[PDB]
RNA sequence: ACACAGGUGGUCAGGUAGAGAAUACCAAGGCGCUUGAGAGAACUCGGGUGAAGGAACUAGGCAAAAUGGUGCCGUAACUUC
RNA sequence: AAUUCCUUGUCGGGUAAGUUCCGACCUGCACGAAUGGCGUAAUGAUGGCCAGGCUGUCUCCACCCGAGACUCAGUGAAAU
RNA sequence: CGAUGUCGGCUCAUCACAUCCUGGGGCUGAAGUAGGUCCCAAGGGUAUGGCUGUUCGCCAUUUAAAGUGGUACGCGAGCUGGGUUUAGAACGUCGUGAGACAGUUCGGUCCCUAUCUGCCGUGGGCGCUGGAGAACUGAGGGGGGCUGCUCCUAGUACGAGAGGACCGGAGUGGACGCAUCACUGGUGUUCGGGUUGUCAUGCCAAUGGCACUGCCCGGUAGCUAAAUGCGGAAGAGAUAAGUGCUGAAAGCAUCUAAGCACGAAACUUGCCCCGAGAUGAGUUCUCCCUGACCCUUUAAGGGUCCUGAAGGAACGUUGAAGACGACGACGUUGAUAGGCCGGGUGUGUAAGCGCAGCGAUGCGUUGAGCUAACCGGUACUAAUGAACCGUGAGGCUUAACCU
């Protein structure tokens, strides 16, 4: 039954009686404003706009605001939509909380993975460094070969080369919920989710059991 | 780490005290050995009063390391150096009649029965 | 060869098509001086927002 | 990119960045407004602002404070005695920056940095 | 997000002492072995202690000759039963690392008496 | 070739430290390396610190590293003593 | 072996394995006593080997710093 | 032969299937457990150490397994440079000798400022038919497709006995990827303290400059493995080898012909990501623009009057954005960022003051003094009120309904 949007906000530890530290990702979920339920409005199916929040009244755009203008003239900070099949719904001014998961198990999350700028090689593709002695001919952090002599006359498509990390999401599927607290905005999930503290996270039930 | 050419202390009686690691056992492409794991070890000085000879290669279990353990109790436990127990070349389990210093209990395989039962370690 | 044939004069111009001369738009007019300037810098006559910040 | 570690690097070593902005802060106390490059104007603050905050609270004696720097007889006499009573009522915000185009083309970006209280 | 700054305080233990390097505090742990719940004491000197609040670090070393053991305990760990407080030490280093390579008569410290 | 990290007989010998014309700080005296300004990418030249092991590296323990002062004790085999 | 092709010979010492080394055997394609034959004090920024020490050589690199790089305003080449 | 650099090695590829290991099937001179053998199969997995300059080879230790091979027996404007193949000299030996030796021993040169394609990352211009914003759909692509031990089945079937199984769910490691700094190590030239020599302030104190961050010990933020967590699922579709039913050619028989179901770790999907320049530019929702005059062979132009939205950029405060761009929060209808204040972590009890001691120095007033990134308060400082682009309902045909 649908999914929710929130923010990573940090890494934390579970304090288990197994003595291990065990990471848990906080995931802070303000109640999603559910500003529209659709009735056959495109492609012959039913959907709901979940709406992550609102925007500051001094920094609003007209083509964004019209998507939420019946609920408020302050946009939504997330124009996310989900399929409606497990229920029948109508549009009201009551936001949905993490209580949506109080009887649910096993979830998947879309994050905002590691922004590293340049990323390089040793921290992009786990490359190794070449022999640093017998005299080194400007060849300490170099890949070795990138291909083979003359016959291909090209590098292969999908070769590992240096290139940035950032402007990416990543989706992680080995997660389950711990806190589900609709009074603390606290979802809390088992393990470490992609991205830094400011990463915006989308969560739904996983099809892998 | 407990890796190649590492010099070690033997937790076994009557022979010599110094022994050297040459490789890690069990699984593919193996580097480094943890506490409760198996290595192949050389008898570096032997002494004529022990049950093994100099330059022979035996099997041993890692029981102590200077970085020690951090997964079973979750908090780090560290030793003063590095030691292993020395197994009988055919019958397995420890070759001597005494084992020196504290010993692991984290390994579960019944081929180590008489060292995973040691009450002084719990 | 070091180059196989010299490049066409089109290629020179296609680089210049991404090399737009910064010339700046929308010049601000000062509230006390007879000068125009860039919105967040001082005028050549020592005024900013019509305030006399420096002598001339 | 090292953007989570916050702070402007601005040229050479922390010994020259000490000596130059300490010399230029001495010159700032003379003229109360200085023209220099826009990056230098932002880092000059880090010598001047602590010497104004050192005079923010009025307390007797201890004129030994900071007395290994800004000890020139033409400006040392303004420490506490003018750096206090010209800014100690405002509660911070001692200085403002204003850009002034470029240098001689020689296209270095220039700015004027002033104190919010100036006297002639 | 203030929830992190809540959770790092609302989990703090309420029968734990404040202690220093060179002290001996007789820490006890449950071992978590078998269904017959154990209790084990670890004897030795404190080499590092505090501060991170709930998260505070706490490491003890046996300093026995010729060989001994060093263990991390952490003052709010779920597996710690008690910190008992036994002896003091007169040491000024916040990390006792000059002692962490000693076990003989060079490892004897004054027990903070006057 | 050029206003180029070069060549280059002779004269002179302050103070603290040091054995010293080493080297470290300074006089008298001289100079600010005559293209610069931002940015704070890898990679790269040159530096600083480094877990748990150790030559397992390399045709070569190459390169790096340890040692190191300056007073006294002590000091093998081999020897033509 | 600073000399011996098949041949990485043999044994003792030795290494986890040694076409390494040292010693022994003579089982040296034509080593052999003034270019000597063989030992050998002293000398070695010395080849072949060992131990002891020490390590970013390595496992495997992690962070920190300057000066280039990057970007900008000016001066402005060569092979082709 | 007016040069197209080598063997092996480091480092990294790509393909074959004659399959080293994985899955399926039929035999065995296969009781059970197994091994070997053959018929289908290439997505996934495929040694380390030593001697050697060395492929190959041989030796050591192991593994699920240590595949058989192609590519100029791949990979030197990628790295190496021992053997090779010279500059010098030496041992053996032929010859009177210069000299020579796929005979031997040491010493010993790896230069280059990348073109067009490309590959990895990243922008700008045009077009989608009046201009923008954001989703949905999925034509399409990328990611990815191993394995020891241990439990249960069960000490059951099987077997005097020794010994001992299906099915495949679960735990736990290995290899290989993926993600994370809350942990734990290390670092920490934006923090504090200790200190050698000397220079400054006339001297001393005290504080600072210089000398590798001068030397030394801890360390926040930030980062990152030596630290931490997690995978490649269930199901569906369709197959070759192959197992069978029903049954004919061939009145019998038979698995194939008709008819049909099953059958693999591969294939088509499912999953996860990206994807409409998918010009084949869809579909939908949201937003913006509602002005005419004159002239005529015009899905077009000529003259003239008035006139400047949406959104992005500019502009500058700047972030958990960063090579530059690009992204993003905020911009006075102002917590976007400092200053000031406060808290958090780190450092460690100072100077001034008083006491003890001949003094170095110590103690106490003083849990002192100091301070950065961690995250709150406070408009004290700066992002002003604008402006230049971007416009005025947007062509033609057919079907329908109104006219």
């Amino acid at each position: 039954m649908i999914g929710l949007v929130g923010k990573k906000v940090g890494m934390t530890r579970i304090f288990t009686e197994d003595g291990v530290s065990i990471p848990v990702t906080v995931i802070e979920v303000e109640a999603n404003r559910v500003t529209q339920v659709k009735d056959l409005a495109n492609d012959g199916y039913r959907a709901i706009q979940v709406t992550t929040g609102a925007k500051k009244a001094n920094r609003v755009t007209k083509p964004e605001a019209g998507h939420f203008a019946k609920a408020g003239v302050e946009a939504g900070r997330g124009l996310w939509e989900f399929r409606l099949a497990e229920g029948e719904e109508f549009t009201v001014g009551q936001s949905i909380s993490v209580e949506l998961f109080a009887d649910v198990k096993k979830v998947d999350v879309t994050g905002t993975s590691k922004g590293k700028g340049f990323a390089g090689t040793v921290k992009r593709w786990n490359f190794r460094t070449q022999d640093a002695t017998h005299g080194n001919s400007l060849s300490h952090r170099v890949p070795g070969s990138i291909g083979q002599n003359q016959t291909p006359g090209k590098v292969f498509k999908g070769k590992k080369m240096a290139g940035q990390m950032g402007n990416e999401r990543v989706t992680v599927q080995s997660l389950d919920v711990v806190r589900v607290d609709a009074e603390r905005n606290l979802l809390l999930v088992k393990g470490a989710v992609p991205g830094a503290t400011g990463s915006d996270l989308i969560v739904k039930p996983a099809v892998k059991a | 780490m407990i890796q190649e050419q590492t010099m070690l202390n033997v937790a076994d009686n009557s022979g010599a005290r110094r022994v050297m690691c040459i490789k890690v056992l069990g699984g593919s492409h193996r580097r480094y050995a943890g506490v409760g794991d198996i290595i192949k070890i050389t008898i570096k000085e032997a002494i004529p009063r022990g049950k093994v000879k100099k330059g022979d290669v035996l099997k041993a279990v890692v029981v102590r390391t200077k970085k020690g353990v951090r997964r079973p109790d979750g908090s780090v436990i560290r030793f003063d150096g590095n030691a292993c127990v020395l197994l009988n070349n055919n019958s397995e389990q420890p070759i001597g009649t005494r084992i020196f210093g504290p010993v692991t209990r984290e390994l579960r395989s019944e081929k180590f029965m008489k060292i995973i039962s040691l009450a002084p370690e719990v | 060869a070091v180059q196989q044939n010299k490049p066409t004069r089109s290629k020179r111009g296609m680089r210049r098509s991404h090399d737009a001369l910064t010339a700046v738009t929308s010049l601000s007019v000062d509230k006390t001086s007879g000068e125009k300037h860039l919105r967040h810098h001082i005028t050549a006559d020592g005024y900013y927002r019509g305030r006399k910040v420096i002598a001339k | 990119m090292r953007h989570r570690k916050s702070g402007r690097q601005l040229n050479r070593n922390s010994s020259h960045r000490q000596a130059m902005f300490r010399n230029m802060a001495g010159s700032l106390v003379r003229h109360e407004i200085i023209k220099t490059t826009l990056p230098k104007a932002k880092e000059l603050r880090r010598v001047v602002e602590p010497l104004i905050t050192l005079a923010k609270t009025d307390s007797v004696a201890n004129r030994r404070l900071a007395f290994a720097r800004t000890r020139d007889n033409e400006i040392v006499a303004k420490l506490f005695n003018e750096l206090g009573p010209r800014f100690a009522s405002r509660a911070g915000g001692y200085t403002r920056i204003l850009k002034c185009g470029f240098r001689a083309g020689d296209n270095a970006p220039m700015a004027y940095i002033e104190l919010v209280d100036r006297s002639e | 997000s203030n929830i992190i700054k809540q959770l790092e305080q609302e989990q703090m233990k309420q029968d734990v002492p404040s202690f220093r390097p060179g002290d001996t505090v007789e820490v006890k742990v449950w071992v978590v072995e078998g269904s017959k719940k154990r209790l084990q004491a670890f004897e030795g000197v404190v080499i590092a202690i505090r501060n991170r609040g709930l998260h505070s670090a706490f490491t003890v070393r046996k300093i026995s000759n010729g060989e001994g053991v060093e263990r991390v305990f952490q003052t709010h760990s779920p597996v710690v039963d008690s910190i008992s407080v036994k002896r003091r030490g007169a040491v000024r280093k916040a990390k006792l690392y000059y002692l962490r390579e000693r076990t003989g008569k060079a490892a004897r410290i004054k027990e903070r008496l006057n």
